[PDB]
């Protein structure tokens, strides 16, 4: 229930089921720009897992919406994010966490 | 004169204690390092020993009762006398500090009062001299660092928010973060949900791909028009994928400087450029980049075509994407100087050129960058503007500067 | 007039069409001759890194001049201001070819003329203060006619090559490192023991150009009277009245991102505004740029942009009200409705003034100080020692970004073409927004100083394995840009220490202690591949066999998931043999250059170069790599 943009079309009707190994290659920045996570810098394809709640809601919620091939600019809200907490150290309250991905394999 | 007054405050040492105030610090001053091994010992044998003569009297008790009753005004009384409250207050937290540095005896027994320091650390007469106080006091007693509490670091941050930047309140901070040797983990995460967070005042730091833009050797002032087609793109080399901007930007302002202004360079960041191009095609016009789209959402992929143009006495700047509306946005410009197409580029990668050798073109807006190579002059591609030029012998030098459709006749 | 072949100017167009026109006047020239009445009738200096400045030798350059002008070629001391152009002082020491009249405080006569196609050459004694220039061997002599150029200068801060160029005219020049190209360098030089600027170095000599961009800087003393007061109520005035009265263009020192307001007393032509960053211009005019929508249809398509500077013009009493978005207020009227578009746009105070009068200004529905600082209970206004009131200066030098790009080019549809990334190390004040590249701190030691002294805090909060701050800065700090950071061969002394010790107290350390407690234990099983240990060699301490206990890496990635209580363990991760490649070839390319002993190495001196290229090397060794 998120803002999701297509940055590049992949094909759509790819789904991503419960049970998948989802490996994304992603980054993402703050507000002003500022970034603070990017996987394509550590060169590691980050995997997870739907339904489990393992990453925040907000990228839980704009897993769903994408397929294979697609970059999507998953620019969160602060009420779905960490929220008026944050992250400690990272992330301070009330940030937009504007993330760009890219799925790469399922399972 | 914390009374009214009196008129004849015969009792007005100024010039008496001041005299003692530059006579105290150079009986506490530590020996210098280019001295006789053995003699330096000596000098520091009865400089410990001369401290711990001050302390049981309780002068710094004594010193910081005159920090007190000269904690009234912010610059008083008779003014012409004691027009020098600058010196005597700076001179004894400098004083206050040679009745520290060395003994762990007098700094614990002194500590008891950090949060009667920083308490006054707003004053910001002499701040620097009550930072340094507090800078011994921290490095030469682990007792005092389970003293100072949460608040207090809030009020240290505080100032380091307010004053600028400077070394020397880091440099409490690494030394109220690890003791002698060891690491108190309390104030380390207390640090970072501070200072890290807010990427606010400390420096922060990137890295991305140069940036160079380009010109077909043609200033442009009919509808003036040009095309452009896109063969290789590859977009992720990097921690980063690439960009790509085209449009169009002055002559007459914006000398193409990489990155010590702007952000990297780029492409439409400066007022004089107006570029545009991207996946989900919105622009960049001065920093700006805001969201409108496009009916594809498309890439630059390798094979699309780019139509760009702009007509001749109508600031109305729109293009084209492979024959397809875009939706155009900008109007509303000055002149001064003529225009160019302005591509950018930081990648692998590799484009073309439609001048003529011409592949496609929309009509409407009809000038082509043919019609600008009418009378004399030639065309080469370049790198813009070039303040620089790269070369492997020597990249020489070139000179600042050297500087109308409609004729004039004279009036005669 | 179209399909028109006459859309051209006379200057340019087709020369014969003319000669219609120019014979028909030739005509009416003949006759005139038949009737009796026969018609009868800025600069751009260029200078080098200051740490370069030598004071003990006999050093020499040449600089192959192309064009006519001002061709000032020479030496200077380190603290010549890009302003002021050449020679006008005692910091400048050169001689233009052009003229004939060399170059200090001013002008006198000296040498003979240039040529197009002339080496120059530039000859230093620092044994004694006489200077000399020579021309293509042929020593420039003085009005009395002798071999030097100046006499009795001071030795203090040294001395650095710098040209400088008129306004259209071209140069070449070199500094060693091309042996091929030492024209009369073998005449005179070598036989008068001269040095060219290789004689040990292996690296190039990065320059200082003056930037045409104008930016502010503080309000220093560097005028006949220009002068900003602190005075709290809560205000502040100026003075600009002497015999330079020419232009003032004053910024402040923070921004404002998208309540309160801020006045203006002026005692005495006057331009009040807003300034985003992104403003450079520096005249007087009146100049400046909107941007209409796009609404997927096309028949609304009316608003984006207003993005500019911001407009307006006894006591001179304007007050900039803002936020929301921004208005104005002028003297208690209204000229309200300003350009209120701003997303979260950067907003200094700004206004602009120039000298008729002393006292031009004088500072500050709530009250100010709490809509600028960080704590916002703050209710009256405060002023504080951040703010400044920024001099839009003309000219600072600015780093030559040493390696630019591998642009190519073609015809036939013109391919341009690359191949290879070049990336940046860049970064930025956040306070005063503006981009620096890292390699420029070599001069700024008030902002190399504060920046190493913040990486000794994050080598020093994440030190003795706090793993939950340590994934924190990996976020902050993201290793790949250290991986870069480690290898930048001009990068200034102090960041190269810094850097390798961030690297090794976020990755590097709680491992390597790790592994440091147990360095005396020798724990052991008694299994069948410990039995084939000879003790002999018929010695090697760099066997493979290695028996021991030797407690276990484990790692973790710096992900963002939602099992917080899961970083908490071993350390960030990092890539392995990436690091041990690299530090393989910086040993061997190190210990190279430093045979033949340069005078370049790579931190300014032989410690920053190999100390903490050692140390990274020697907690590496422990690691199990």
């Amino acid at each position: 229930g998120v803002e999701i943009e297509t940055i590049s079309p992949g094909d759509g009707r790819t789904f991503p089921k419960k049970g998948q190994t989802c490996v994304v290659h992603y980054t993402g920045m703050l507000q002003n720009g500022k970034k603070f996570d990017s996987s394509r810098d550590r060169n590691k394809p980050f995997k997870f897992r739907i339904g489990k709640q393992e990453v925040i809601k907000g990228f839980e919620e704009g897993a769903a919406q994408m397929s294979l091939g697609q970059r999507a600019k998953l620019t969160c809200t602060p009420d779905v994010a960490y929220g008026a907490t944050g992250h400690p150290g990272v992330i301070p309250p009330n940030a937009t966490l504007i993330f760009d991905v890219e799925l790469l394999n399922l399972e | 004169l914390s009374k009214k007054a009196k008129a004849s405050t015969v009792d007005l040492p100024i010039e008496s204690v001041s005299l003692s105030l530059q006579d105290l610090i150079g009986y506490f001053h530590p020996p210098d390092e280019h001295l006789e091994h053995e003699d330096k010992q000596n000098r520091l044998r009865a400089l410990k020993n001369r401290q711990n003569l001050f302390q049981e009297e309780g002068m710094i008790n004594l010193v910081l009762e005159c920090i007190d009753r000269l904690h009234v005004y912010s610059s008083v009384a008779g003014r012409e006398a004691g027009e020098s409250w600058k010196s005597i207050l700076n001179s004894l937290y400098e004083l206050l500090a040679a009745l520290i540095r060395g003994n762990r005896k007098n700094c614990a027994q002194f500590s008891g009062s950090l949060d009667w320091l920083i308490s006054r650390l707003e004053r910001l007469e002499a701040s620097s001299g009550i930072l340094e106080v507090l800078h011994c006091v921290l490095v030469e007693s682990p007792e005092a660092l389970n003293i100072i509490k949460e608040g207090h670091i809030k009020s240290i941050i505080s100032l380091l928010d307010k004053h600028g930047r400077n070394h020397k309140v880091l440099d409490v901070l690494c030394s109220l973060c690890v003791c002698h040797g060891v690491a108190v983990r309390s104030n380390q995460h207390l640090i970072c949900d501070n200072l890290l967070p807010g990427r606010d005042l400390l420096l922060q730091t990137r890295l991305v791909n140069h940036v160079s833009s380009m010109r077909p050797n043609i200033f442009l002032g009919k509808k003036w028009y040009y095309e452009l087609m896109v063969d290789h793109t590859e977009p992720f080399v990097t921690a980063e994928a690439t960009h790509l901007r085209v449009g169009w930007a002055s002559t007459e302002g914006y000398s193409p400087y990489p990155g010590g202004g702007e952000e990297w360079g780029g492409n439409g960041v400066g007022d004089d450029l107006f570029s545009y191009g991207f996946d989900g095609l919105h622009l960049w016009s001065g920093c700006i980049a805001r969201t409108v789209s496009s009916p594809n959402q498309h890439l630059l992929r390798t094979d699309d075509v780019i139509s760009c143009c702009l007509d001749l006495s109508a600031p109305s700047i729109s293009f084209r994407i492979n024959g397809q509306p875009v939706q155009g946005m900008f109007e509303n410009f000055n002149i001064d100087g003529l225009f160019f197409p302005v591509v950018s580029f930081s990648a692998g990668i590799k484009v073309r050129f439609l001048l003529g050798e011409f592949k496609f073109l929309p009509p409407p807006g009809y000038a082509p960058c043919y019609e600008a190579v009418l009378p004399k002059e030639k065309l080469k591609v370049e790198h813009s503007r070039e303040y620089k030029q790269e070369r492997t012998y020597t990249r020489d030098l070139l000179g600042p500067t050297v500087s109308a459709f409609t004729p004039i006749p004279v009036d005669t | 007039q179209r399909r028109n072949p006459r859309l051209v100017p006379y200057a340019l167009l087709d020369d014969r069409t003319k000669k219609s026109n120019k014979d028909s006047l030739r005509e009416a020239v003949r006759t005139l001759l038949g009737y009796g009445y026969n018609l009868e009738a800025r600069f751009r200096i260029f200078r080098a890194e200051k740490t370069y400045a030598v004071k003990a030798g006999r050093w020499y350059f040449e600089f192959e001049a192309v064009t006519a002008g001002d061709m000032r070629v020479g030496w200077s001391r380190p603290g010549c201001q890009p302003d002021q152009e050449l020679g006008s002082d005692e910091r400048a020491f050169a001689f233009d070819g052009f003229k004939a009249q060399r170059w200090h405080q001013g002008n006198e006569h000296y040498g003979r003329s240039w040529q197009a196609g002339d080496v120059v050459g530039c000859m230093v004694d620092m044994t004694e203060h006489t200077m000399m220039f020579t021309l293509n061997g042929e020593i420039l002599l003085d009005d009395s006619g002798s071999e030097l150029a100046f006499k009795d200068f001071d030795v203090g801060d040294g001395f650095i090559p710098v040209c400088s160029l008129g306004v259209a005219q071209v140069g070449r020049m070199n500094f060693g490192k091309d042996v091929s190209t030492l024209k009369y360098f073998t005449i005179c030089g070598l036989q008068e023991g001269y040095e060219p600027f290789a004689v040990n170095t292996n690296r190039d000599i990065t320059m200082w150009l003056s930037k045409r961009l104008p930016q502010f800087l503080q309000v220093p003393s560097s005028h006949e009277h220009i002068e900003v007061t602190r005075i709290d109520v809560t205000q502040k005035s100026f003075g600009s009245q002497n015999s330079s009265t020419d232009i003032m263009f004053y910024r402040l020192s923070m921004p404002i991102e998208c309540t309160y307001y801020y006045s203006v007393r002026i005692f005495p032509n006057v331009w009040v505004g807003w300034i985003t960053s992104d403003f450079h211009q520096y005249d007087t005019a009146f100049d400046l740029v909107t941007v209409t929508l796009g609404d997927e249809k096309g028949k609304v398509h009316e608003s984006i942009k207003r993005s500019n500077y911001m407009v307006c013009a006894n006591n001179g009493l304007e007050i900039g009200c803002v936020v929301g978005l921004l208005t104005f207020t002028a003297n208690g009227k209204d000229l309200s409705t300003y350009y209120q578009v701003e997303p979260s746009t950067k907003l200094f105070p700004a206004v602009f003034a120039q000298a008729t009068s002393p006292n031009v200004f004088q500072f500050e529905a709530g009250l100010f100080k709490s809509e600028h600082k960080n704590p916002v209970p703050q209710c009256p206004p405060r002023l504080h020692v951040q703010f400044l009131s920024h001099v839009l200066w003309s000219r600072m030098p600015n780093q030559f970004l040493k390696v630019d790009v591998s642009r190519i080019s073609e015809r036939q549809g013109w391919l341009v073409q690359c191949l290879e990334p070049l990336q940046f190390m860049s970064l930025h004040i956040p306070e005063e927004n503006r981009s620096v590249d890292i390699l420029e701190l070599t001069e700024q030691e008030e902002l190399l100083k504060f920046h190493y002294h913040t990486l000794r805090l994050y080598s020093a909060v994440c030190a003795l394995g706090n793993h939950r701050v340590a994934h924190a800065l990996c976020s902050h700090v993201d290793e790949p840009q250290l991986l870069y950071a480690i290898e930048n061969k001009y990068m200034p002394g102090l960041l190269r220490a810094g850097y390798y010790d961030l690297l090794i107290d976020i990755h590097l350390s709680s491992y390597a202690t790790a592994r440091l407690m147990m360095n005396n234990e020798f724990i052991v099983p008694m299994t069948e591949e410990t039995k084939s240990i000879t003790l002999f060699p018929d010695g090697l301490p760099g066997i493979g066999l290695s028996t021991s206990l030797r407690p276990r890496m484990q790692f973790s990635s710096p992900s963002f998931v939602s099992i917080n209580n899961e970083c908490y363990q071993y350390s960030p991760e990092f890539p392995l043999d990436i690091l041990k490649a690299k530090t393989i070839q910086m040993l061997t390319e190190a210990v190279q250059e430093g045979s033949l002993h340069a005078r370049d190495p790579v931190g300014g001196t032989t410690e920053f170069l190999f100390v903490p290229l050692i140390k990274l090397f020697y907690t590496l060794l422990i690691m199990g790599i």
